[PDB]
């Protein structure tokens, strides 16, 4: 197939990446998560662009309406956590191993 | 000799004591979260190359 | 395993060909079993909130005993009529694939030379 | 938490999966998904401490990378199909990665890493929510698209998360972890019969949601977290220590219980397709399981562990909570076995 | 070169995802973010997706990496983060200099190793864009896809708002 | 390919007065200095507030992305349907802004 | 169930009744500070119900046939073995002052519930925020030991964090000597024979702590003891409040109805009085409960739910 | 004489985070009974003369 | 009277126990019913009477 997808599926897998390797930060996974997302909107918007399948171009908007709602509850969660400890650290939700 | 030490610790007891140690080796998890995700990256990699899964 | 059966009438809890079924007689031995299921769940039931378990709400224990069984009915109905339909599948794809499954010749055991292993 | 804004929500969580199930587009899986994830995040945060919120947030990162790599196996069906039908897909590696995002949806091995944390941080109720309803849509969408599903990942999936959930649970004294090992087990259990008979993945779906279900009522109904706390329960209730006795051994397998219909089914139909092996190391890891019921057991029912003298004020007060359906999940959760050829409605 | 516009880009796409995937910092990451968004709205505005690639800008871009800068601006205030990086960029130009000298890749499935433009029609589509039409079918069709969205964003307020409340 | 002519060149002519501006005054000479804020040295205090407000504009951005196609939707044949859902997502904005109003949402940025 | 989530559908609201006269004061002092008809008079000059002080009978007091039961069933413990033998055997210290903060925290679940179904106030007697003023005096005697401490408060945080604190807070200055004084003037034998660095244990804790303590998340209010003997310049000083401290201000229907739903089940809020930790002196053993408990079977009125026992003569019981 | 019922240390068995500690998970504490965790400020301003009058707030946000 | 407050079950529900009642009896006669229609339906497609 083509070699721009290709590229976007290792854009995806490159932000998979970055997002199962945690460093510090929580708005760090939350920003590979949405690396993800990026990369998914420009390979679907690539396929229904390209085959001319009309009834799927509304497709890609509510993947990124759905995913960006997905983003504010994650958002959300990050500011509850940084309102509990003060950072966004991954190392201070140790709490449930016990 | 037989009948209260090595026909008792032959069946039950190696079976007890192994389920022992591979329950407290499967929960000797740290709780981080790191870890895990770590260990889900190398699920994926070892799942695509080394087991001819996607097959 | 049957699904591409019930994938024509969807979602339909007993079909229109059910009723050519015998129904299951109320005197059920699974229909009773589910009627001391109630009956089990009503003394479970006074059970937990401290009542007399043998005395109180013969009005409940009644409609529990009541509902398992008003539902187990239809559920024996659903069961009867889904072994049925596979007996019947069954049997209409050996009578449409004949050459896959042979008349065996039976053997008379004048024939079958089983070898002798002895006991002693 | 507004108890209409409470009853919105519950019917939004109900509503996603709804749509997962009765959908025939991909996108309107996802986005039964969706609606699932976001209506079912405030239910873990009902109390608002650290714990629901760190358990909330290892939830959302989970089913979030669960359904982005969902998409992305929607999208290479779309590449190799040109076709939004939900049905078997036509790729391999799409097939590869929706069988790994469905595991990282059901908390199956190597993706279960997410299930004790999330179950020991949220309430009662909500762990309830969490490990029976949010079964209900990744197993119906295995259950669509089984023709596409490689055998060696399942099958490999589904061992390695039986001998997880059997070899973690036997250490705890937690009882919603004790719950989420037996989760990531009985996951394990349906999955594994997944591609030879799919009525009895449906059929232990049911016998571990009406388990699990009794098993949460009546930790609501005594308001237990741990071990300890579960057994000095016979002087404040000893019919509940009957009952929890009945049920953890139901969850084991024990004959004639009808926690062990399932497995023996499943045993029953993965040997009619000449696996002997694979269900005999499953039904050497299901014992350990066992094992750990009959410790909590002895914990509880068999034997009394001595209490202390505020119980006796709790004598004084009888339970003013609602046990929804407690006797009737108490009933079906372990007198059902002479019932066993009631499996054919599921068909 | 020209010809393989929608190849650089791509490029460029995968580059500013090694760059931000690495993870400096969350600031560093939304604005190597932002401009893979940029570049990658570019690989969607080269094959006609003109009201895609401004739903990227508008909304992607617009909204949510606006509020991710503005919640990172005001909550949080490497060796690896190098390496890493090069690491990455010697993957993606091994994987570029093999396909310039190859014409055929696989990674995981087969791949081409033309110029991107071999892919298309060479008709027109009167006096739409096909692309404007199938969106504007959102309201006539999409009944149901619509009622899904809008009752997932009411209760993405609702959400929002009962576990911000803290109480 | 005019667009991006004119991208780079404004994007360019832009670099070029900001690295002017930034290195034509270095090229005075005049001395140096010591150089040693209402809040003094204290952290960064969180606002609840500007949080709550950036994610009602993200919901409603969102639900804008939703309307964003209403003009090019009224062509349509599906009159009666298209109007119904046109409709639909704006009452539905208005719930979002009615119960972002009644339930004390919008409280210090009114 | 008569109350639930459903009669919060239904219409009953709690910022209905809930007007200025609703009201939550507590009026606190030492073992002789003389409060008893003062809290009376309080609540016949304010429109307020008054609570009597809860024993070891509250849970007896608020069940079954109202009296107060057998020493086995209720309490297993005495304030006159307290008073005669402080540092005893058994350890009956800890378990009667843990069954007293069982019944304070039952006394103070029924007050809130009286003001949030009723909406008529509540004057309290050394309420759940005046009851480690005991604990430590014990401890400084020595009475007790450290864990039984650590076990209280362990109670306490995982108890008090729920509830919110009342209104007013009335204290009444009086000193030790006239507190034996008043010791004297009882005319109780077993409350004769206390020392007084327990008093002033219990002095210094109020007077360094309790006050201090609640002097920001409530209105506390000090008093001597000849001012305190007119009720109704108390009372004027209470109908003058600018109430500006407590969490009462930020108070919706929907806190006050999780707090009401938490109140009225009994259980819950008893629920971590009783945390499983093996401490000896509280540990009744699994013979001597199981006893108690068959007992307590055969009592007229606790065979089963109430209304369902046939030893007292509840009727239709099988329509039941 | 009876029947043996548990004294306390084997009640204490099950009273822990796990039933059997090892050398790597012995640092776990026990998780609250309630489930809640303590959560472990307002700011302050100095506004300069740049008549002239240097108010020094105390904000609550 | 025995118990110092009214108990939540001193009187019986007669709204309560009337619904179980009535509710189970309409349960047995519906039961009944759909019985008498499935024989009536299973001699009349098989022709046995
Ligand atoms: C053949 C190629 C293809 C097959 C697949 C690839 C290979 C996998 C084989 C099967 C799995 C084997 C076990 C691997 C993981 C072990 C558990 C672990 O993580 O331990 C670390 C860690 C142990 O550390 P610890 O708890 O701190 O205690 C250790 C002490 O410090 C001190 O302890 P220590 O210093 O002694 O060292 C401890 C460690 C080290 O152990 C060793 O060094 C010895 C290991 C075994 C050696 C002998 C192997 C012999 C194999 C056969 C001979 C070869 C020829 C074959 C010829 C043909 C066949 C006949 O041992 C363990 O951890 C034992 C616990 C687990 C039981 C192992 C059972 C082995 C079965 C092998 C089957 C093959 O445990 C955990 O983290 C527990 C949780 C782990 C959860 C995730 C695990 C996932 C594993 C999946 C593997 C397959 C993936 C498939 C996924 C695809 C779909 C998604
Ligand atoms: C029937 C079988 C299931 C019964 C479950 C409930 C048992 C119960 O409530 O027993 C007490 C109850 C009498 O109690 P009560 O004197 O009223 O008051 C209780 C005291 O207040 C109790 O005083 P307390 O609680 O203050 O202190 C004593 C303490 C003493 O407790 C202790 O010391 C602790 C317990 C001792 C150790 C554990 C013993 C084993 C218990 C479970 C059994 C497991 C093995 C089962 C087989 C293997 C499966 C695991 O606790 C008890 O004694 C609690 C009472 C209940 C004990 C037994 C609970 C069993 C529940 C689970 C069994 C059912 C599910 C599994 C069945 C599997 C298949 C058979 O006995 C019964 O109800 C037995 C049934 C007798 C009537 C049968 C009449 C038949 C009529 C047929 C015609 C009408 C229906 C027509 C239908 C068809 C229409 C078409
Ligand atoms: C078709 C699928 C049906 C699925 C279940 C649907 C009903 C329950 C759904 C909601 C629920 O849980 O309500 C609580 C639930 C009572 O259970 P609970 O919360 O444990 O109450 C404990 C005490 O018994 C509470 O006692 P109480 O003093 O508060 O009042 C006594 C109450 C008073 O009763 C009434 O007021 C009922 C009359 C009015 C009903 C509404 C009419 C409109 O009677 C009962 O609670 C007796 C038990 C009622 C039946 C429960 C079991 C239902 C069947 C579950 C599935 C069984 C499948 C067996 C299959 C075996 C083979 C595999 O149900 C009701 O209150 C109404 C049940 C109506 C049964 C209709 C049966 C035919 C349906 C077609
Ligand atoms: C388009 C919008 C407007 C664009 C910018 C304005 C257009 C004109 C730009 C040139 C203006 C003049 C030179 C910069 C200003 C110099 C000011 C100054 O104090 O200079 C003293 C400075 C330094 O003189 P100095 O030795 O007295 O230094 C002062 C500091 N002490 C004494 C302590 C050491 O002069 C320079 O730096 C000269 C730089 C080059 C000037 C131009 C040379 C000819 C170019 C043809
Ligand atoms: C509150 C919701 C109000 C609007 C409901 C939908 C009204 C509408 O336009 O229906 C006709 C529309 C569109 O009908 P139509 O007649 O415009 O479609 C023409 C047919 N095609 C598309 C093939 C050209 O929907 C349907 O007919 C059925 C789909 C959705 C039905 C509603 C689901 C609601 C679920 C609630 C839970
Ligand atoms: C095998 C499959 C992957 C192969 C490529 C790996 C990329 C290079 C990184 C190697 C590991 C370096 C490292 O230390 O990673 C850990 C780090 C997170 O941990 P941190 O706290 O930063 O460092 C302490 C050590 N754990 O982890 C990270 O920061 C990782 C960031 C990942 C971003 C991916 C960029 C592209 C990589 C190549 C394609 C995949
Ligand atoms: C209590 C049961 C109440 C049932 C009400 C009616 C539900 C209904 O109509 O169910 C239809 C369904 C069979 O429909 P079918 O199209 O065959 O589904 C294939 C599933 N993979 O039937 C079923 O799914 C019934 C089997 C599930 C029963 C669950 C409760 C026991
Ligand atoms: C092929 C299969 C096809 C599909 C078949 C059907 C599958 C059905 C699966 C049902 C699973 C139900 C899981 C729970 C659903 C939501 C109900 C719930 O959790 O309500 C919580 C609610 C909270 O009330 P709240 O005011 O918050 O009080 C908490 C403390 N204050 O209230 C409470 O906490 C009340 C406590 C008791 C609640 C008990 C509810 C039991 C309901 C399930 C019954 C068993 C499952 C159904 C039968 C088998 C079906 C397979
Ligand atoms: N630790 C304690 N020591 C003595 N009395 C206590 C203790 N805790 C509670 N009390 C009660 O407080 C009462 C003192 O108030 P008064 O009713 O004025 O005597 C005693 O009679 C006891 O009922």
């Amino acid at each position: 197939m083509s070699l721009v997808y290709m590229n976007i599926m290792m854009a995806f897998t490159v932000s998979l990446t970055g997002l199962l390797m945690y460093r510090s930060h929580l708005m760090s996974s939350l920003l590979c998560l949405e690396g993800m997302m990026l990369s998914l909107f420009i390979l679907a918007t690539l396929m229904i662009l390209n085959s001319h399948f009309t009834l799927a171009s509304m497709m890609p908007i509510i993947l990124l309406v759905f995913a960006a709602c997905e983003a504010a509850l994650g958002l959300s969660l990050l500011v509850m956590v940084s309102n509990t400890y003060g950072t966004d650290y991954v190392q201070n939700l140790n709490l449930l191993q016990c | 000799l037989l009948d209260l030490i090595w026909l008792e610790t032959i069946l039950p007891k190696t079976i007890s004591l192994a389920q022992m140690k591979m329950s407290t080796t499967i929960t000797s998890q740290k709780g981080l979260i790191k870890l895990y995700f770590l260990s889900f990256l190398i699920t994926i990699l070892i799942s695509t190359t080394l087991l001819n899964f996607h097959e | 395993m049957m699904t591409g059966r019930q994938a024509r009438a969807p979602l339909q809890f007993l079909p229109d060909e059910a009723r050519s079924l015998p129904p299951p007689k109320l005197t059920d031995p699974r229909l009773a079993y589910i009627g001391f299921l109630g009956y089990c769940s009503g003394l479970i039931d006074n059970a937990i909130r401290r009542r007399p378990v043998l005395s109180a709400g013969l009005h409940r224990q009644f409609l529990y005993i009541t509902s398992f069984v008003f539902v187990g009915y239809y559920l024996l109905k659903r069961q009867d009529y889904m072994y049925a339909v596979r007996d019947h599948d069954m049997f209409s794809y050996i009578k449409s694939h004949p050459e896959d499954f042979p008349e065996k010749d039976k053997k008379t055991y004048r024939e079958v030379f089983e070898e002798f292993h002895p006991v002693r | 938490m507004n108890p209409i804004i409470l009853i919105i929500i519950l019917m939004t969580v109900m509503l996603g999966t709804i749509i997962v199930m009765i959908s025939t587009h991909w996108l309107l899986i996802w986005i039964g998904f969706e609606m699932n994830m976001l209506a079912i995040i405030p239910i873990m945060m009902k109390k608002h401490n650290p714990r629901a919120t760190e358990a909330s947030t290892k939830y959302f990162l989970t089913q979030s990378t669960a359904s982005m790599l969902l998409m992305m196996a929607i999208i290479i069906n779309l590449m190799f199909s040109g076709q939004w039908t939900v049905m078997k897909l036509f790729n391999p590696m799409a097939s590869m990665l929706m069988t790994m995002a469905l595991a990282m949806k059901l908390g199956m091995a190597p993706f279960h890493f997410w299930v004790p944390e999330v179950t020991q941080g949220i309430p009662l109720s909500s762990g309830l929510i969490l490990l029976t309803w949010q079964k209900l849509a990744p197993m119906s969408v295995l259950y669509q698209i089984l023709p596409s599903i490689n055998l060696d990942l399942i099958l490999t999936l589904s061992i390695l998360s039986i001998t997880i959930g059997g070899w973690g649970g036997l250490n705890q004294t937690q009882l919603r972890k004790i719950m989420a090992y037996s989760s990531i087990a009985h996951m394990g259990w349906m999955t594994a019969v997944l591609l030879y008979n799919p009525t009895m993945t449906l059929l232990n779906l049911i016998i571990y949601i009406i388990m699990t279900s009794t098993m949460f009522t009546l930790f609501m109904a005594n308001s237990t977290t741990t071990t300890l706390s579960l057994s000095h329960t016979w002087n404040k209730a000893p019919i509940m220590t009957i009952l929890v006795l009945i049920t953890l051994l139901s969850m084991g397998g024990l004959p004639p219980l009808s926690g062990f219909m399932p497995k023996w089914m499943i045993i029953q139909e993965m040997t009619k397709n000449d696996s002997i092996i694979l269900p005999t190391l499953m039904a050497i890891t299901a014992l350990l399981n066992l094992y750990f019921y009959m410790r909590l057991t002895y914990s509880t029912a068999l034997t009394m562990f001595p209490s202390t003298n505020n119980m006796k004020m709790k004598w004084q007060f009888p339970t003013t909570k609602r046990m929804t359906l407690l006797p009737t999940m108490t009933v079906l959760s372990t007198m059902l076995l002479p019932l066993t050829p009631i499996l054919s409605i599921l068909e | 070169m020209m010809t393989y516009i929608v190849f650089i880009l791509s490029i460029i796409f995968v580059m500013g995802f090694v760059g931000f995937s690495s993870k400096p910092s969350p600031i560093y990451g939304g604005l190597g973010l932002i401009v893979s968004g940029g570049v990658g709205c570019g690989i969607v505005l080269n094959f006609g997706g003109s009201f895609l690639g401004l739903m990227v800008f508008l909304i992607y871009l617009g909204g949510m990496m606006v509020v991710f800068g503005y919640t990172t601006a005001m909550a949080t205030e490497n060796k690896v983060v190098l390496g890493t990086f090069i690491t990455g960029l010697l993957m993606e130009f091994l994987m570029v200099y093999y396909v310039l000298k190859d014409k055929e890749v696989e990674i995981v499935f087969k791949f081409n190793g033309m110029g991107d433009w071999v892919i298309y029609d060479t008709g027109d589509s009167g006096f739409f864009s096909e692309e404007a039409m199938g969106i504007a079918a959102l309201y006539s069709y999409g009944t149901w896809l619509v009622i899904v969205t809008g009752w997932s964003l009411l209760i993405g307020v609702v959400v929002i708002m009962e576990i911000t409340r803290g109480n | 390919m005019n667009l991006m002519i004119t991208l780079l060149t404004n994007f360019t002519l832009a670099t070029l007065l900001v690295t002017i501006a930034f290195w034509l005054p270095q090229l005075n000479v005049y001395s140096e200095k010591t150089s040693p804020d209402p809040m003094g040295s204290a952290r960064l205090p969180f606002s609840m507030k500007f949080f709550l407000v950036a994610i009602t504009f993200l919901l409603f951005d969102l639900e804008i992305a939703l309307l964003l196609p209403l003009p090019w939707a009224s062509q349509t044949t599906n009159l009666n349907t298209m109007l119904t859902m046109a409709l639909l997502l704006i009452f539905l904005l208005a719930v979002s802004l009615a119960y972002e109003w009644t339930q004390k949402g919008l409280e210090w940025t009114e | 169930l008569q109350y639930g989530p459903l009669a919060y559908i239904l219409g009953e609201k709690t910022t209905k009744k809930m007007t200025e006269n609703s009201k939550l004061i507590t009026v606190d002092g030492n073992i002789c500070s003389g409060k008893s008809k003062l809290a009376k008079e309080v609540a016949e000059k304010l429109g307020l119900k008054h609570f009597p002080e809860a024993g070891i009978h509250y849970a007896d007091s608020t069940t079954g046939d109202g009296k107060p039961l057998p020493v086995r069933f209720s309490g297993n413990c005495s304030l006159e073995k307290f008073y005669d033998d402080p540092k005893s055997n058994d350890g009956n210290s800890y378990r009667l002052q843990a069954w007293l903060y069982a019944s304070r925290l039952l006394q103070y679940a029924d007050a809130l519930e009286h003001l949030l179904s009723t909406g008529q106030g509540v004057v309290l007697e050394r309420s759940i925020y005046s009851d480690f003023v005991f604990l430590e005096a014990m401890y400084r005697q020595g009475f007790i030991r450290k864990q039984c401490v650590d076990h209280y408060n362990q109670v306490k945080k995982v108890t008090v964090c729920e509830y919110l604190p009342p209104h007013v807070v009335i204290y009444v200055d009086v000193p030790v000597s006239e507190v034996q004084s008043r010791i004297q003037k009882k005319g109780n034998p077993h409350e004769m024979k206390i020392t007084s660095a327990y008093l002033q244990d219990i002095e210094n804790v109020y007077k360094g702590t309790f006050l201090p303590e609640m002097s920001e998340k409530c209105e506390v209010l000090q008093y001597s003891a000849w001012e305190a003997e007119d009720a109704e310049k108390v009372v004027e000083d209470i109908q003058y409040l600018k109430y500006d401290k407590g969490p009462w201000l930020d108070q919706d229907d929907r806190k006050l109805h999780n707090l009401r739903m938490l109140v009225q089940d009994k259980l819950e809020v008893l629920n971590y009085t009783s945390i499983p930790v093996f401490l000896p002196e509280v540990t009744i053993g699994a013979h001597q409960s199981d006893r108690v408990f068959q007992e307590f079977t055969e009592l007229p009125g606790r065979k089963y739910r109430a209304g369902y026992n046939e030893d007292v003569g509840d009727k239709w019981i099988w329509l039941k | 004489a009876r029947q043996w019922q548990p004294d306390v240390e084997w009640a204490e068995q099950y009273g822990g985070a796990v039933m059997y500690p090892t050398k790597e998970t012995a640092h776990w504490k026990p998780p609250p009974w309630n489930d809640v965790d303590p959560p472990k400020s307002n700011l302050t301003l100095n506004f300069g003369p740049q008549g002239v009058l240097r108010l020094v707030m105390e904000l609550s946000g | 009277k025995f118990y110092i407050q009214e108990p939540p079950h001193g009187s019986p529900n007669w709204l309560k126990v009337g619904l179980t009642l009535g509710t189970s009896a309409f349960l047995w006669i519906y039961l009944i019913k759909q019985h008498n229609e499935d024989v009536l339906e299973y001699k009349r497609r098989n022709g046995l009477e």
